[PDB]
């Protein structure tokens, strides 16, 4: 079973969420104090890794915020905007288009 | 017993006196209370064995004039054996008023089981925010504030408990929790 969370907007298949979801609690976790710079680094370092997540347009983009509003070019296929209910962050992934 | 006022031989009985402890982790009155009963009844046995060897005007020397069979009687009699029942029971009723306060001191008792380092290394394990750190502080200053809230000191009977020496156990667990969060804190203040 996933760790608790809410989808506010997902579109890829759902097991790149799966994986997405897994590492990003242990992370959160791993990395209880700081800034939230360390976890876009860490996290984008990770998920640029696997031979999965194979195409891509332009690259990685990963950011963290509590209050905010974007407008994004996003590549059609990959975009995923999310929760994690302990901490309340709301955390925003994607490919440039 | 504080009421009454004693001789010589018997300076250790008067408004009795005993220390209270933990005897294994348990709130105990260190020397035993049936030991301390039977040092009242000690106390009593050199009454009665005085008091049953005297010298009355019948006994006169070593009982030759007449025996001290009314003594005996009287040892046998009410005053003495049933008496020991009431004796025995406000004593056992005593030891119920202290497992009174013992039921309702085992939440407080709590803090030996929290002191194992692996319930502080659980939640250690969250990475909880500084809010979380002094709620934890406010949560062992409350207990604080019971451990000072040890006025229950009634005399258990002819009794006395070292209160203090209780107080004094509780404080030194509370400070172990301080002291483990000091480590990791101090460690990010030295760093920063």
């Amino acid at each position: 079973p996933l760790p608790p969370h809410i989808i506010r907007f997902n579109d890829m298949a759902q097991h790149l969420l799966k994986k997405v979801i897994r590492q990003a609690d242990v992370l959160i976790k791993e990395n209880p104090q700081g800034l939230e710079k360390d976890i876009a680094l860490n996290l984008v370092k990770f998920v640029k890794s696997q031979p999965e997540f194979k195409i891509g347009d332009g690259e990685w983009q990963c950011i963290i915020g509590k209050n905010f509003g974007c407008s994004l070019t996003f590549d059609a296929n990959v975009l995923a905007f999310f929760d994690l209910l302990p901490s309340r962050k709301s955390i925003l992934l994607f490919k440039s288009g | 017993k504080k009421i009454p006022g004693a001789n010589t031989l018997q300076n250790l009985k008067p408004f009795f006196q005993v220390e209270v402890q933990l005897n294994g982790d348990k709130v105990t009155l260190n020397p035993s209370l049936q030991e301390i009963q039977k040092s009242i009844n000690r106390a009593a046995t050199a009454v009665l064995r005085c008091s049953k060897h005297l010298y009355n005007w019948d006994q006169q020397n070593k009982d030759s004039t007449d025996k001290a069979t009314f003594y005996d009687m009287i040892a046998c009699d009410k005053e003495i054996v049933k008496v020991i029942l009431l004796l025995t029971g406000s004593i056992q009723g005593t030891k119920n008023k202290v497992n009174e306060f013992l039921s309702g001191f085992t939440k407080f008792e709590w803090l030996c089981k929290e002191s194992i380092q692996e319930s502080i290394k659980k939640f250690s394990k969250n990475g909880p925010t500084l809010q979380n750190y002094e709620d934890q502080l406010k949560k062992f200053s409350q207990i604080e504030e019971e451990i000072e809230k040890i006025v229950p000191t009634y005399k258990i009977g002819a009794m006395e408990l070292m209160t203090h020496n209780i107080c004094t156990s509780l404080s030194t667990w509370a400070k172990e929790w301080k002291l483990q969060y000091s480590q990791d804190l101090h460690k990010r203040a030295r760093q920063l």
